[PDB]
This record gives structure tokens, sequence and C-alpha cells, in this order.
């Protein structure tokens, strides 16, 4: 049913998102939670860049 | 659908950082007695860099509650505080610099203190118009989208004139402003202008820099 | 890059028409995935059940082929990110309640707003003569309250153009 | 190892003593984790000076204290906090230059008011105000990391708005993919929470 | 090894080839070259040149940078220019836009004294003299601007920075020793990639000091220290530009 749709949708990032903003203890939980989801897309595509960015440098030289 | 509008103050130099400013509400809940009970809520309102100003900031389920209906939202508008050098006009900043005749025709250097700790030296390029105006690049407020680039600062120019002129100032002056083409003057208009101005920078008898009183 | 399916409808031996689809197998996946299922093993003279005039041609009953539910699976609700706003939008039906999804499907042959968040869109029609099939479809000689008085039938149901 | 709290107050900073003093730190043992020149204002004074709300002292210390630009440190040693109180020597100047000659506020401090530095009391005032200044500051992974107080905490603070961004997906049900539904429910926490309001111009 | 050309050095090394400045000049830029540093947020601000002019009141010219950056290939600064015709108080240098980049680089001519002053071209267009004087600079910096290959070096977030365990370069009579500021730190481009004849280097090998002197650019100098690991770069006369190389070489 709809539960494991929002398992194995969100919960295995939101489990280390909750993790994260409550070792850090913020001042707004839940912006620090958005804030910590958003950049975790963007560091998931920026090091398949870097890995890219690394290997075409190697190959040129 | 009431809502509470409070203006909310804040200077120059927090729009352009990016203030975290904590306000405070009483908030009115309507009992059975006569007079009213009040109580007084902390708001914390996070302003970015460079919000442009009429921002609103509205508060969901804050304000005076009256029996029945659930309250409505309190909204804060954002405005600046008056700025002893700066005037915001957008995304840039407008100064408005009272400049000699003489530091417009020959030029000088306006010196401008920014809302950032870092002074400015700006050259005068021509001769200032009357109600012209000078642009320096990259010195305004930030841009509200991208926190980097930021607008660019306005010197908006008024001339302030003499106020008395001698007749040999304006003999001097008519002079300076019918000079002939320096490929048209005669050996005398050469040996003339050399000796008046080794008279005029002479280095004790000449008025070419001179000690104020 | 996604499939595609096709299918003839004939009412009383003559050949009405044939229709072929994609199927959104990037939007959806499981649903395309036990609709080719039951397309490959199944559907093959289920009758067109629910035909209204302009609003949807549903149809697709396996085991009793007039309209009642069936058993041996239930199909839970996997996306509402397609939005019926064209015709020909083929979509699973339920019923009021979710993740009660069977066999039977539907294909819209109008704007449909309501559906929207209701039920699960997966996939269009691909050309124009299908679409007019369907549409000439609406205006049968006689239907009584809401199915084809002849049996409006799949008679060939078939896989193209991928895995 | 622990770490504690500690200013140096504008009446040694005016009389450009502050470099000393961060040596006088040093040479003891301390070390400098994090350090930030900064003048308070009125308002972030009196939050910071909470503990004596309408005291009798309250009006010329707050007034004192937003006076010039101060310094602010986090010390670190296994002693820090006694040991900071020690160096730091008896609170009053007069009594001070009496009992500990050579101590910081006999060497540094004029008045009863203007000892010329702040320290703290006890490890949850230290971590408080540590936090008061430096936000991002790391520290202390035993109290926070606890099992009943992790769950407090999931519960009163971050559960109430999560409970409602994923009813609205559930409801929503974007996308199967996990990076929409993760872009959906991060922009609505962002959007509609609690503490903060929402944004229009 | 070095983090920034002193200008006492420079001057020093690169008096024999004309590059000095008055006395008067030198004293007022060893007070004033920090104030200006200070009042702008800059951290590392240099004399760039001195460009001459029809009066006796040349153009010092100071360059300085917050942040340098690895853009799109190319090691980028965020520089600032600084102005003067006395060491004491500096003036900004704008930059300008590109139809006037284009439309100063046909004024050919030396520059006169006050920076108020507008040259006319063809309809008129009335160009100010500051913007003729950023554009040279530009120009000449862009052609000119040397550093010793592997001085530099990337760390993380893309920043280039002063290579601290800098051992000097081997042979450095050989242009292959020598690049443009703006080439990636693992980039293998050097002055040896320019065009043949633009580069003349002197190397006296018992005092160990390389000296390389731009044929295209007349007045740009650099000099280089292996000993004592010093490198720097000055420029003296106008900023005009040789162009008929091939009939003088």
């Amino acid at each position: 049913h709809d539960t494991a749709y929002l398992k194995e949708t969100v919960g295995e990032a939101l489990a280390r998102g909750c993790a994260a903003a409550i070792s850090a203890q913020p001042n707004d939980p839940v912006e620090y939670l958005g804030l910590w989801l958003l950049k975790y897309v963007k560091n998931a595509e920026v090091e398949g860049n870097f890995y890219r960015e690394r290997q075409q440098d190697l190959q040129k030289k | 659908g009431k809502n509470k509008v409070y203006p909310l103050e804040l200077t120059l130099e927090e729009i352009f950082h990016g203030c975290l400013k904590k306000v405070a509400h009483k908030r009115k809940v309507l009992l059975f007695s006569g007079e009213y009970v009040e109580e007084e809520r902390q708001l914390t309102v996070d302003v970015k860099p460079g919000l442009p100003t009429g921002t609103r900031f509205v508060f969901e389920g804050e304000g005076n509650k009256t029996p029945k209906k659930e309250p409505g939202p309190v909204v804060f508008v954002l405005k600046p505080k008056p700025h002893p050098r700066f005037v915001r006009r957008g995304s840039d900043l407008v100064h408005k610099v009272t400049l000699p005749l003489h530091h417009a025709l020959i030029g000088t250097t306006l010196d401008i203190r920014t809302l950032d700790d870092r002074d400015l030296k700006v050259p005068i390029s021509d001769i200032m118009r009357p109600g012209s105006s000078l642009t320096v690049p990259g010195e305004g407020m930030p841009l509200p989208a991208t926190p980097s680039a930021r607008g660019n600062l306005v010197i908006e120019i008024d001339l302030l004139f003499p106020t008395h002129l001698t007749e040999t100032q304006k003999m001097l002056l008519r002079s300076a402003f019918f000079l002939p083409p320096p490929t048209e003057q005669n050996e005398e208009t050469k040996k003339a202008l050399r000796d008046y101005e080794a008279a005029f920078k002479h280095d004790l008898k000449g008025w070419a820099t001179v000690f104020k009183r | 890059g996604r499939t595609y399916c096709a299918f003839s409808i004939q009412q009383s031996s003559k050949l009405l028409g044939t229709v072929v689809l994609e199927l959104f197998t990037d939007i959806a996946p499981a649903t395309c995935a036990n609709f080719i299922k039951y397309i490959k093993d199944g559907y093959q003279g289920t009758p067109l059940h629910r035909i209204v005039p302009n609003g949807w041609v549903q149809g697709g009953d396996i085991v009793d082929g007039s309209g009642k539910g069936d058993p041996g699976f239930v199909l839970p609700d996997e996306t509402y990110s397609v939005k019926h706003d064209a015709p020909g939008v083929l979509g699973m039906a339920t019923g009021g309640q979710p993740h009660t999804a069977n066999t039977q499907f539907y294909i819209s042959l109008s704007p449909l707003p309501f559906l929207d968040g209701k039920r699960v869109a997966f996939g269009r029609v691909l050309n124009k003569q299908s679409l007019e099939n369907l549409l000439a479809l609406q205006t049968l000689p006689t239907f009584q309250n809401e199915r084809p008085v002849p049996d409006v039938v799949i008679a060939s149901c078939h896989v193209i153009y991928n895995p | 190892l622990e770490k504690t709290f500690a200013l140096i107050k504008p009446d040694a900073v005016r009389a450009g003593k502050a470099q000393e003093i961060m040596q006088l730190i040093e040479l003891n043992g301390f070390t400098i984790i994090a350090k930030q020149k900064l003048q308070l204002t009125r308002a972030r004074a009196e939050e910071f000076y909470g503990e004596h709300k309408g005291k009798e002292f309250f009006p010329k210390l707050v007034n004192f204290m937003t006076s010039g630009p101060i310094w602010a440190l986090v010390l670190a040693k296994p002693g820090a906090i006694l040991a900071w109180r020690a160096l730091m020597g008896p609170t009053n100047v007069f009594k001070a230059r009496a009992e500990q000659p050579k101590c910081l506020r006999a060497l540094y401090g004029t008045d009863g008011t203007q000892n010329a530095t702040h320290g703290s009391d006890s490890p949850i005032s230290a971590a408080r105000e540590i936090k008061f200044f430096f936000p991002t500051l790391s520290g202390d992974p035993t109290i926070y990391a606890e099992p009943t107080a992790a769950a407090e905490y999931i519960t009163k603070r971050i559960q109430p708005a999560l409970a409602k961004a994923l009813a609205a997906l559930a409801r929503e049900k974007p996308s199967a993919d996990k990076f929409e539904a993760i872009t959906f429910v991060a922009g609505y926490l962002l959007q509609n929470n609690p503490n903060k309001p929402k944004v229009l111009m | 090894v070095q983090l920034e050309p002193n200008i006492t050095l420079v001057l020093k090394h690169l008096a024999s080839c004309g590059a000095v400045v008055s006395a008067e000049q030198q004293a007022a830029l060893d007070h004033s070259i920090p104030i200006k540093r200070i009042e702008a947020g800059l951290r590392s601000l240099t004399l760039w040149g001195r460009l001459t002019t029809l009066n006796g009141k040349d153009y010092l010219v100071a360059e300085g940078y917050n942040v340098a950056s690895s853009k799109e290939g190319a090691a980028v600064y965020e520089t600032k220019y600084f102005y003067s015709q006395d060491g004491a108080r500096w003036s900004d240098l704008q930059p300008v836009d590109s139809e006037t980049a284009t439309r100063c680089a046909r004024i050919k001519g030396m520059l006169s004294g006050d920076p108020a002053k507008n040259y006319e071209l063809e309809l008129v267009f009335q160009i100010p003299e500051l913007a003729v004087l950023r554009c040279r600079v530009d120009a000449i910096a862009t052609a000119t601007s040397v550093i010793p290959t592997d001085s530099t070096i990337l760390n993380a977030a893309s920043q280039v920075v002063p290579n601290r365990l800098f051992a000097g370069a081997a042979y450095p009579e050989k242009l292959e020793s020598y690049q443009h500021r703006f080439s990636l730190p693992g980039s293998g481009v050097t002055l040896s990639q320019d065009l043949r004849g633009t580069w003349a280097v002197q190397y006296d090998a018992f005092k160990g000091v390389a000296q390389v002197r731009s044929l295209l650019f007349p007045g740009y100098f650099f000099y280089y220290a292996a000993n004592e690991l010093t490198w720097g770069s000055l420029y003296v006369g106008d900023g005009l530009r040789n162009n008929d190389l091939i009939f003088m070489l």
C-alpha cells in the first residue's frame, strides 16, 4: 500500500537528513532539512560531474 | 478576513548583508472578561540579502484570536530607514553629491564610503553636465535572485557654482574659455602663457598652493 | 523510446477498425508491465463494456467480460503525473477507493479534468486514424444502457516496436 | 577535553590590550578554537544577558557591553571552565588586586563592571553561549545523540511539519522516481513551516 | 616560494632596463600602497606599471585582486586597477564595455595628463581618456602577464593559489619555464606557444638572474632571480603596440 511507496521513495534519504539535523542542533530544523535535501541532489549530480572531469583531464594528458 | 500589517524598519547595511530579526507581537485572545488578555510572542524573520522594498512576510496562525474564528495571519512589510549617504532605487544605490564648479570642469575624485567596509575614490571623467550623473558598475545592492551580482552605484551630480567672482577672475575665465588651439598660438601667446604659469606656481610668492588660516 | 501495442475492434464479424497505442514506460513502469502481460495473455475477445458519448471508451474485463470485478490480483496506485486534458489517454480504472485496480481500462474521448489525481494514466493514442476510429465507435446504430447492443469485441491484440 | 566561552570586553579593546590577552591565554595551555571581533547591538546584548533580567545593574551592564567592539573566543582544555575561572581570577577588580595581583582582572580591569573579561559558569551555560555566538561550531555529541532525547527532539520539532509533508505527498503521489518526490517534499517543507514566515514581493 | 612581488626588489632589478620611478614617488609609494590595500578590500596590491604622457605627470598604475578562480578552463583573476599621478593619492579605473573597448583601440597616440580628456572619432564619438588608459592596460595584461611555470596550483573549490613548495624553474633561459598568469596550472601552455620572435630572454648564469623582454610590447620587462627565487614584472613607456614585428626582426 501507500506506506511502501513512501518508504521506498523518501525514507532512505530522509533518515540521513534527520540524523544530520539532530546532530548539528540548528535553530530552524525544518528549513535545515529542506536545504539539506536540495544540497543532497545537487551534490549527487556534481560528484558525477567531478568524476567525468577528472577522467577527461587524465585522457588529455 | 482581517490581518494586522506592521512596518519593519531596516538599515541599508542590514539589507545589504542579510539580517536576522527577532520581532515582538502583542496578540489578544478574547475571553468572557470585559477586557481582553494579551501575550507577547517572538517571531524570527530572516531577511535575505537585497530583498526588494515592500516584501511581505506573512505569519499564518498568528493574530488576535476571537472565540469562533481561527486568527488570520500577521503581515510584516519591509521598509528601509533613511541613510545619511545612499538611497536605494530598485537594485542599485543613489548618492547625491554637491560638486564645486571647478571640480566639474577641471576634474577631481569623489570620495564615497560604501555600505561594505570599503572606501571608494571615483574620478570625474569629463566635464560634468548640469543634471548629469556618473555610474560605478558593481557597487550597488546585491541582486535578490543571484547572491553574487550587484547593481551599479549612481552618483547624481548637483553643481555648486561660486557665489562671487571679481572682474579680474572673469577676465581670466574669458581668457581660458577662448584660448586658441595650440597649433594656432603665436610665439607671444606661448611666452605669455609660460610666464603666467611660472608666476602663478611661484614657490614663495605664487598662489598655486596656500595654507588655510 | 517507449513501448507500443495495437489491437483491433470488430462488431458482429465486421471489422470496425484498428488502434495503436504508446505506453508511458518512463512514467508508470509497473502499470505498463501489467498491461503488456495481460495484452499478451488476455484481452483476446473481451468486449468493450462501457461507452460514454463524450466521455470514455471503457472495457477489458477478463474472467466475466461483462463488468464485475475479478479475483487473482490487485494493482496498487502508481502515479498521478499524466494529466487527462486531451483525447486518447489510456488508463486503468478501479473502484472509488484506491489500490484496487484491475484489468478494466479506459481511453478518454474528451478533456477530462476531474479524473486527474483519481486514475492512473499511463499511455496515449499515437495517430489520428485510431482516435477517429474511437470517435466513430461512439455513434453505433444501437447501444443499450451504455453497452453496445451487439458485442463490440477486441478480435486481435499484439505488441510492436519494443521487447 | 572540554571547551568554554570567553569574551574580551570593550574596555580591554579600546586600550589595545586584546592581543596581549590572547597571547596570555595561549601561554597557559588554552587553544583558541574560534575567535571573532564583533559589536553587539542593544537587542542582541539584552538577549545575551537574559539570566540577569530585571536586575539592578542591568542598565549599566547592557549600556557598557554595547559601547564598542568585543572579542568572542572558544577556549579548549581538559579543565577549560575551572582553569579559565582561576586564570580570570576573582570577579571584583578591587578584591582581585588584593587577593590575586597577577590576574587578568588586576592587570586589565578597572571597575566592578569593567572587569575586562567575561567567562562561562557551568557546562550548560558554556554550551548555550557557544551556540549563541557560534551557531555552526560543532560539539557535544553525547547529550544530543541520546535515543530518548533524539526521539523527543524529532517528535517535538521535526515530526509536526514532516507528517503533513508526507501526507500531502501521499495524496498527490508524484512520479515514482525518487528525485521528483524529494524535491517536492523539500519545497513543501521550505514553503509552509511553523517558525518561518512566507516571503512575498 | 614568494607570495607577492616586492616593489623595492622589482625597482632594483629592473633599473638597468629604464624601469625606474622618481625617488619622491618611491617614498610616496612605500607609504601609500598599504593605505590603498586596506581602504579597498584587496589582499594583494602591487605596482603594475608606469605609462608616459605628453606632460610630466605619468600614470602610475597598480593592480589588486581578492579572489582568483578557475573558470571555463582559464585562471581568471577579479582584478581591480588604480591610477595616480603621484604616489600619494590613488583613484580607480572602471572597466569599459565592448563598444567602447573596440572604439578605444583605434586611438593611437600618446595619452595626455588630465584624465578628463575626450578624444573624438567617427557623427562623432566622444571617448574619455580613462577609457583609453584602461583599454591599453587590459591589452598589455592580456598579452604580457608573465609568471614562472608551476608557481601556481589548484586547491579544493578550484582557486589558483601560490605553490608554497615551488623549487624554481630549471633552465631559466628557455621560454618554456614561463607562462601567462591566466593559463591553468595543469595545462602545458607557456610563452613558447606564443609567436616565436615575440619574447627575448637574457640570462646572467653567474649571478643567476633572467630577464624576459616583450618585443611585441617593447616596454614590458620581467625579471626572475633563481638563487633567491623572486620574480617580478613592470611596464614602462606608453601602451602602444608594435604592429610591424616582421620587419624589425
